[PDB]
């Protein structure tokens, strides 16, 4: 019964009804406002790197995975 | 049974660093059967190895307390051992190589003047280690070349590093900007993969011995538990 | 704490220099002294009373250290008492410390073992009992696993090792297996590549070549420290390497092929950009034309005869063109007369 | 920050960390001192002779490409103010609204104005007084 | 969130001149050849002074409220 | 005078094949290099090792 | 080679 | 009224602990400022901290650990005795063995245990906890 | 001109003397450069070694010829490492002891320039001092800083760290 679920529920992961009860857990108060302020700013820089992109003739594209790293010594 | 063993007052400063480990001593085989050693480095300059009792087996029927203690020029940071054999490795303002059979350390590592926050040996590829700097570096380290291999600096301070158990030449890294990134020892230009739940600064990161998750712990008063595949946490406690 | 240790450690090394001028010293009651010295070093009640304090005692051990103090003073003072006075550096006097060096050798600090390395070093010579002449042996097997365990050959206690390992096989009969030689000599071939700090191993080099035992990777110690001779800045690594690899040619057996080749980079080597790297070549140049065979000579007459001409006609340094336009001089009336 | 107002505004230069000379600089130190009198000689102030050394001949400043400032190198070579450029000017200041509020009798702004700027050289006044760069007995009009 | 004793070397040109990690200047000087006389003369980027060739007394910049207009036909290199 | 303008004024063909240490490329050793570049390059040598060991965890 | 100088 | 120096790097340094900021810069700097940080760094209040040449007075950014409840400057430096000390602890401190009160004596500044352990007095300069 | 001219010292030294050689040697054979090297004559010279084995001149300089030297010192750095290879050629003026101690750090750099000046206090107490260069000439102090922080070091008795950011070492 418990293996049957647990395949049953990822099975219709994408649905939004089953989304909505699995993904709702309650954080304390000061780490949900973290989240509604570190998103609205992360909505405004994207915002404002899309309007640049109109204008600008050169600006490359880095991946997310690529952004932390400043350099490698060993260059390949 | 949620009970202590025994208690030791080690170090007369802060508990900067622990691990548990199985000594071999050159002439002397431990009881590991009875007993369990654990090395405490603080930074009070000292690394002292301890033996506790255990009753995990009763095939006998003492000696508990401080057995050996190293003596330090500086202050230590992080401390590992060496799975396969008794060399661990201290990292204060130089990371160290030391054995358990010889006071002094047995040999140095650096890249440069830069000290070393933190460390971690590798669980498969038991001689390749990995570090962490104050200059928001990771390095990397080979015993079998005894000397470092590879320097990557980030845009953050990474405070700890943990090593795949499955995958031998993958670690994560729990970064001080709200994220854990998951690397290639081969390629650290390009990260894997990135978790970005967090909200303050992450402090530890661990692989489950599966290796199909990591839990990340962080100074905004939470644990989060990730998928190695998802970028984000599929729990919050 | 370890800076007071090294304080410590400074305050008994003096103590040791007085000793040696101390007329006590010649006495053989310091004996007597350094043998006492080695075997020195070798509920309902609370429920009703009042307690006031609020800092608990950390748990600490120093008597370790103090042991180890003491020996390590005991093995210096006894090296400085046998070295200076040779008759106290006889068999009867040193038997009661044998079991006692055997101990130190064990001993966990390295700094008390070094000590115990420079002892028996000078002991090698000295005549021993049956259970007295072990220790050498023993001490062979252990400087191995020392090797064994340090990750660099460039450690203080390894080179005293090589050291005694080097003494070992000059003067004792019995001589250890051929491999562990060829790993000893494959662990020193890459730290070799930093000679500033390993100046004893190339005695132990010398060693070798001096009982001429046959070695695979010394035919690759030679190459690389032909290297160093013209490389490495520091005087007194370019004046053991050089004896060694020039006593490593004049013995050891080589293909005609690979004669050429050396004696080929020498003469290149004369035209090397640095100074002392053209000086250093030239004594190596002179050993040949100072000592060779005439058949060997005539073979290179022409070859070395103009490549020092060419240095003395054109020279940055007037040192060097003064010393080609010499080695001309002492080369000239020894050559043949067709050469 | 501002006082007599409430502004709080933050322009400024921004001295350049290195206090060497630039590279590209390539005038004799003695050529630039030659320079400094004969403007000064002509009648512009300290401040005045600075920027022209900085804008078209390459002076970054005084102090860097010759080791002194423009004030020492003035009183060097016999060039020196009668009073401190700071008073000078508040001084003039202080003369023109006067003047103007001579014939405009009803211009209480000016009055104001008069007031903050009055108190200004007092101020002033005091430190110069204080350092003995003026003579003690000297006061304002 | 910023390192702030290594930040990046983009995010530093962003911030105020006297908000970075050490205050430094933006400014810049340039080589700026006379038309007339085709002879070179260093120009503050920010001058505040009509610059004129001293051997031709010909206007070569002119002072606005920022950057300096360097005067039309007027060739320039920074220096 | 470079050397081997010397051995070529010899014009005798068999003073040269005696010189037979003359003939050949270059074998004077080059300078070293500064300490800290030699170890950089240690490090590049010691990293390309690593990766080729960990591969053979790959399958 | 940790096995040859142990013999 | 402007404050000192010593004051706003301490004021600095209780709101970003208090914050939950990591990091701290501390302008304008002072030996004074890095003496009484040396000590707060020797009993573990903070973590490293790094100090920035700028040819002005200069800079400092602190690491903080969150171990730090509070610090204070404590004016005017009135002299204490050394036998005084252990009264002033009582009222300046939380507890008996909690916080340490730090002194400018003649052999510097230190906190009061080692000034108690050197036999050495003076005026107090502040206090950590 | 003799070597000794070259040489304030009234006793020339043998590298002295070498050096001084090297000087009137680039004089003879510099056709214009010759009217800037005669004024120019330095106090003294030193050798001081490095960790890398390599060694360094200290070549100690008068500071109102310093900066004359200053004006031609890269075109002699270069004939002089020639003439006298596997040394690094400095000139250092003799001559507050932080003044003095950074005008000779400012010396050593030459002819790159410091962009700034760090020390960090490690938790033990510890302190590690670093200074950071621009990367005009990234490769040549590269394959110098090593020797810088002997020579400052050996002069000063201070340890020193040279690091020039934008660049990962
Ligand atoms: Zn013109």
């Amino acid at each position: 019964k418990l293996e049957y679920d647990e395949k049953l529920k990822e099975r219709f992961r994408h649905m939004p009804e089953i989304k909505r009860i699995s993904r709702h857990r309650h954080v304390p108060q000061v780490i949900k406002k973290a989240q509604e302020i570190k998103n609205i700013e992360l909505s405004s820089i994207k915002r404002r790197e899309a309007n640049e992109r109109r204008t600008r003739k050169d600006m490359p594209y880095i991946s997310e995975r690529k952004k932390q790293i400043v350099g490698t010594v060993h260059k390949y | 049974t949620r009970e202590e063993f025994v208690s030791f007052k080690a170090h007369y400063g802060l508990v900067t660093g622990l691990c548990v480990t199985q000594p071999r001593f050159h002439d002397k085989k431990p009881d590991l059967k009875s007993q369990n050693f654990m090395l405490s480095c603080s930074d009070d300059k000292t690394v002292k190895l301890w033996s506790i009792n255990v009753d995990d087996y009763s095939n006998k029927n003492n000696e508990e307390g401080l057995i050996r203690t190293f003596d330090g020029e500086s202050a230590f940071q992080g401390i590992d051992s060496h799975r396969e054999n008794s060399t661990f490795a201290t990292g204060g303002a130089k990371i160290h190589l030391w054995d358990v059979n010889r006071l002094k350390p047995v040999s140095d590592l650096s890249w440069g003047a830069d000290n070393i926050t933190s460390l971690k040996f590798n669980q498969n590829e038991t001689d390749i280690l990995a570090s962490t700097g104050s200059d928001n570096s990771i390095v990397l380290y080979d015993l079998r070349t005894n000397s470092p291999t590879q320097k990557i600096v980030q845009t953050m301070r990474t405070n700890a590093i943990c090593w795949n158990p499955m995958e031998a030449f993958n670690f994560v890294t729990a970064n001080e900007d709200h994220n854990a990134y998951y690397y290639d020892m081969r390629n650290l230009s390009r990260s894997l993969n990135v978790f970005k739940d967090h909200v303050s600064a992450v402090m530890d990161v661990d692989f489950s011995p599966t290796g199909d998750e990591i839990v990340t712990g962080s100074y905004d008063k939470s644990i989060r538990i990730y998928k190695t595949n998802h970028g984000h946490s599929r729990e919050i406690y | 704490n370890l800076r007071n240790q090294n304080k410590l450690s400074e305050l008994l090394r003096r103590y040791l220099l007085g000793l040696n001028h101390n007329s006590d010293s010649e006495s053989e009651s310091i004996l007597k002294f350094c043998h006492q010295l080695f075997q020195e070093s070798e509920e309902k009640e609370d429920f009703f009373l009042v307690n006031l304090e609020s800092k608990s005692y950390t748990i600490n051990s120093n008597s370790l250290l103090l042991n180890s103090t003491l020996q390590k003073f005991a093995l210096d003072l006894l090296r400085n008492v046998i070295t200076r006075h040779r008759s106290f550096l006889t068999v009867s006097h040193l038997e009661g410390f044998i079991p006692f060096l055997r101990d130190s050798l064990l001993s966990e600090n390295e700094g008390v073992v070094i000590s115990t390395l420079r002892i028996l070093i000078t002991l090698i010579r000295l005549d021993f009992s049956d259970e007295s002449s072990e220790i050498f042996k023993n001490c062979a097997r252990k400087v191995l696993n020392i090797i064994k365990v340090s990750p660099s050959t460039s450690s203080e206690l390894c080179q005293m090792g090589l050291k005694f390992l080097s003494a070992f096989i000059r003067h004792t009969d019995s001589t250890l297996k051929d491999t562990a030689l060829s790993y000893v000599l494959g662990r020193v071939l890459p730290d070799l590549n930093e000679p500033s700090r390993q100046g004893l191993a190339f005695n132990f080099l010398k060693a070798l070549v001096s009982k001429h035992i046959m070695l695979p990777e010394l035919y690759d110690i030679a190459d690389t420290t032909r290297e160093i001779m013209v490389t490495n800045h520091s005087k007194e690594i370019r004046d053991v390497s050089r004896s060694v690899y020039y006593q490593f040619l004049m013995e050891y057996d080589q293909s005609k092929g690979r004669l050429e080749k050396q004696f080929k980079f020498m003469v290149d080597n004369l035209q090397y950009p640095t100074e002392s790297g053209r000086q250093s070549v030239m004594e190596l140049i002179n050993l040949i034309i100072t000592k060779a065979n005439p058949a060997l000579l005539s073979k290179l007459s022409s070859s070395f005869f103009l490549a020092l001409v060419n240095v003395s006609f054109n020279d940055d340094a007037p040192r060097c063109r003064e010393m080609a336009s010499v080695l001309i001089s002492t080369m000239l009336p020894k050559l043949e007369n067709k050469d | 920050g501002r006082m007599h107002s409430a502004g709080k505004g933050i322009s400024s230069s921004a001295i350049p960390y290195s206090r060497n000379a630039p590279a590209w600089f390539k005038l004799s130190s003695e050529s630039v001192i030659e320079q400094i009198v004969k403007y000064a000689r002509k009648g512009l102030t300290p401040s005045q002779i600075g920027v022209l050394l900085r804008d078209a001949h390459g002076v970054t400043q005084a102090r860097v490409i010759t080791g002194n400032k423009i004030m020492r190198i003035l009183k060097s070579n016999g060039l020196a103010p009668e009073i401190p450029e700071d008073l000078y000017y508040l001084i003039k200041k202080a003369v023109s609204v006067r003047k103007h509020l001579e014939r405009n009798r009803k211009d209480k702004d000016a009055k104001f104005r008069l007031i903050l700027i009055e108190s200004r050289i007092h101020r002033l006044a005091r430190y110069y007084r204080t350092v003995a760069v003026l003579p003690p007995n000297w006061k304002y009009e | 969130v910023q390192d702030l004793l290594h930040p990046t070397a983009a995010s530093e040109a962003r911030k105020h001149k006297l908000k970075t990690l050490v205050q430094g200047p933006r400014s810049y000087f340039l080589d700026v050849k006379c038309p007339g006389c085709l002879n070179i003369t260093t120009v503050f980027s920010h001058a505040q002074t009509a610059v004129t060739c001293e051997s031709c007394s010909t206007i070569l910049c002119t002072p606005t409220g920022g950057k300096a207009k360097l005067s039309e036909g007027t060739s320039f290199r920074r220096k | 005078l470079s050397l081997t303008d010397m051995m070529n004024v010899i014009d005798d063909r068999q003073v040269i094949e005696n010189a037979n240490l003359l003939k050949g490329k270059s074998s004077t050793y080059e300078v070293p290099l500064p300490q800290r570049i030699q170890q950089r390059h240690d490090r590049k040598a010691a990293y390309e090792i690593s990766r080729q060991e960990v591969s053979k965890w790959n399958d | 080679a940790k096995d040859m100088i142990k013999h | 009224t402007r404050s000192s120096v010593l004051a706003d790097a301490l004021n600095a340094i209780n709101n970003a602990e208090k914050t939950g900021k990591r990091q701290v810069l501390i302008r304008p700097s002072s030996k004074v400022i890095i003496k009484f940080l040396q000590v707060m760094q020797k009993h573990g209040y903070i973590g490293e901290f790094e100090y920035i040449d700028d040819h002005r007075s200069g800079k400092i950014v602190v690491q903080l650990n969150g171990r730090l409840n509070k610090c204070g400057v404590i004016s005017p430096r009135f002299n204490v005795k050394i036998g005084d000390i252990e009264k002033w602890t009582a009222n300046l401190l939380p507890a008996r063995q909690f916080g340490y009160v730090i002194l400018t004596t003649s052999a510097g500044i230190m906190d009061h245990e080692e000034a108690r352990r050197k036999h050495v007095s003076g005026k107090i300069l502040g206090f950590v906890y | 001109s003799a070597p000794q001219a070259k040489i304030l010292s009234q006793a020339p030294t043998e590298l002295e003397l070498q050096v001084a050689q090297a000087f009137v040697e680039l004089e003879n054979s510099s056709p214009e450069l010759k009217a800037e090297l005669r004024p120019l004559q330095f106090k003294s010279i030193r050798e001081i070694d490095v960790a890398g084995g390599k060694k360094a001149l200290a070549i100690f300089v008068p500071v109102p010829s310093l900066a004359g030297f200053h004006k031609v010192q890269t075109k002699l750095t270069r004939e002089l490492e020639k003439k006298f290879q596997d040394r690094h050629v400095i000139f250092l003026a003799e001559r507050t002891l932080t003044a003095v101690h950074d005008k000779i750090l400012e010396d050593l750099v030459f002819p790159t320039e410091i962009v700034g000046k760090r020390v960090r206090y490690l938790v033990g107490g510890n302190k590690i001092q670093k200074v950071l260069l621009d990367s005009k000439d990234v490769q040549q102090i590269d394959y110098k800083l090593e020797s810088f922080q002997a020579v400052y070091n050996k002069l000063t008795g201070k340890q020193i760290v040279f690091e020039i950011p934008s660049e990962t070492h």
